[PDB]
């Protein structure tokens, strides 16, 4: 699914 | 409802007539809990903890201080419809989302709160089950309305159902597992009020899937995309390419974005249908956010991010809340390639030259719509909307193909994993994607075609791509793969990749790389 920004 | 005030803007929610809560909080999670097991039970987050946490859960104000110094005249702002779709979302997470919106949204600007059951199978959600949801909704305001999809249609199918039922001039879509920061809707309504062509999205914050802590910083304002067809936040070397007046923007200024994260945005209802709404042949979970974003810009719309509109979101970790067919994500990407014009050649190769049933008949009807609308090209999109990308024109991908060394007669091989973190090998050439690499000249990156986040390194391995000198290669006129920093060349001596002093006379450091001379028009694959 969508993943957060590093 | 009664008891309204700061923190409970619609009154005290979920209270039986006896003064008792209609929802019993679970005891604290068991002490001996294997998080991987629990993450796989709750569908990517710890359900034990969620069921223990209150629905009226206080959240830290993630907004910058300067965002709180702004005032809004709720009487002049248009009312909006909040749409939360869900498939088998747990009660605790779904109602916490509801309570968060109702408690945090002024009633003067909330026309309704539409809940869309995308064909859920859980007993608490079913109309042939224990009726927990329907019963608890009676304890909520009448603004909250539950509509149901007879059969699981997917994200696009559920959102369209909620949008077509919404009665406000503006609608706002939100995931079924969120927690809002204060004054989240007001800044979005003000933007859309001044221009109905603006699609405005909040800045997404985090709720840890394991601990449920609030993490400031989820998905920023400026984000582009990967050639795997996936939203990707701007990286440092990319924000550096921005105009000097846009690199450190004000905390409150609205910033345009080439793409959105998906499913947390607000828009004028009428404009949304005039600019294409959603492509309803999309299936289940997928890349509708990129199909919308490209079409939005190309057909006379503007996508921007409201830094003062913050919403917390549970990013799923170690599990998935539902199972979608495997061919759906592939189909949605094929349909998205209609809007990428000639650039679809690169995207098609990166996702593996697939050949699925992308419903060609339906996609043709949208190619017509795109023409009758006068939409602009993806070249225009890259040169005007996302000019900070590593590939603005396909001339930024000069090489795409095998990296062969004729001395040993072998090709570089990703060895079965284009994912970062593994060594590259040397194998006899066979002409499969496992041995095809691409070059991005703007950044000197050598990647496997199937992952533009994996970059070759002088260590002979692949690692996460970064726009630094740690990943900058030069492909010389002699055919040498030179690493700029160390000024050494890559050799295949002894079927082992090693760095050596550059010497065009050394055949073991001479490589051949097929030139990427794509066509001018992408012909979709036959179905
Ligand atoms: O077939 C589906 C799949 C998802 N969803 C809902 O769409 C939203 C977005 O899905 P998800 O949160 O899994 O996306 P992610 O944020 O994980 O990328 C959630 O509220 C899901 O419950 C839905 O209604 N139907
Ligand atoms: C989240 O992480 C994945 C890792 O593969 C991708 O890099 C994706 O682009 C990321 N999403 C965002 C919003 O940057
Ligand atoms: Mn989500
Ligand atoms: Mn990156």
């Amino acid at each position: 699914g969508t993943t957060p920004s590093p | 409802l009664e008891g309204a005030g700061p923190g409970r803007l619609h009154g005290r929610l979920g209270i039986k007539p006896d003064g008792q809560p209609g929802y019993t909080r679970a005891p604290s999670p068991p002490t001996d809990l294997s998080m991987p097991q629990a993450l796989a039970r709750g569908g990517g987050f710890n359900l034990y903890l969620s069921d223990h946490l209150e629905l009226d859960r206080t959240a830290p104000d993630a907004r910058h201080a300067s965002c709180r110094q702004l005032h809004y005249d709720l009487s002049t702002l248009p009312k909006a419809s909040v749409i939360i779709v869900f498939y088998n979302e747990p009660f605790s997470t779904l109602m916490r989302s509801v309570h968060s919106v109702l408690n945090g949204t002024p009633p003067q600007i909330l026309e309704e709160l539409i809940l869309v059951d995308d064909g859920s199978t859980l007993p608490y959600i079913r109309e042939d089950g224990n009726q927990q949801l329907v019963e608890y909704l009676k304890l909520l305001p009448a603004k909250v309305r539950l509509i149901r999809n007879e059969v699981r249609k997917g994200i696009v199918g559920a959102r369209m159902k909620g949008i077509r039922a919404s009665r406000a001039p503006i609608f706002a879509i939100l995931d079924s597992h969120i927690e809002v920061s204060p004054q989240w809707l007001e800044p979005l309504l003000l933007r859309i009020k001044e221009d109905s062509r603006r699609v405005v999205m909040p800045q997404i914050d985090g709720i840890d899937a394991e601990t449920f802590k609030h993490i400031a910083g989820g998905i920023g304002c400026k984000l582009g995309f990967l050639w795997k067809l996936m939203e990707h936040s701007y990286e440092g070397h990319q924000t550096a390419r921005l105009p000097p007046e846009e690199r450190q923007p004000s905390p409150t200024d609205f910033q345009t974005s080439p793409a959105m994260a998906g499913g947390l945005f607000a828009a004028n209802k009428a404009f949304f249908f005039d600019v294409g709404a959603y492509d309803e042949d999309f299936q289940f979970w997928g890349t509708e956010n990129l199909e919308l974003s490209f079409r939005l810009w190309q057909c006379g719309g503007v996508l921007e991010c409201a830094p003062c509109s913050r919403v917390y979101h549970i990013f799923r970790k170690g599990g998935s809340g539902y199972s979608s067919p495997g061919d759906s994500i592939t189909i949605n990407k094929m349909r998205t390639m209609l809007w990428m014009d000639e650039y679809a050649d690169l995207a098609w190769r990166v996702i593996g030259k697939p050949r699925v049933n992308y419903r060609p008949e339906s996609l043709e009807k949208r190619r017509e719509w795109r023409k009758r609308k006068g939409c602009k090209s993806f070249r225009w999109f890259m040169e005007n909307v996302f000019p900070e990308g590593d590939v603005v024109t396909l001339d930024d991908v000069p090489y795409l193909g095998p990296l062969r060394n004729d001395k040993i007669g072998m090709c570089l091989d990703n060895m079965g994993w284009a994912s970062p973190g593994h060594a590259v090998g040397l194998e006899y050439c066979h002409g499969g994607d496992t041995q095809t690499f691409m070059f991005f000249r703007k950044v000197g990156h050598v990647m496997p075609v199937n992952d533009d986040e994996a970059c070759l390194q002088p260590s002979g391995r692949l690692d996460w791509c970064r726009g630094t000198a740690q990943f900058w290669w030069d492909f010389t006129s002699s055919g040498q793969l030179m690493f700029r920093e160390t000024k050494q060349c890559l050799s295949a001596f002894g079927r082992k990749l090693r760095m050596v002093e550059c010497d065009d006379t050394d055949p073991y450091q001479i490589w051949s790389w097929t030139a990427y001379n794509p066509p001018d028009t992408f012909t979709f694959p036959s179905v």
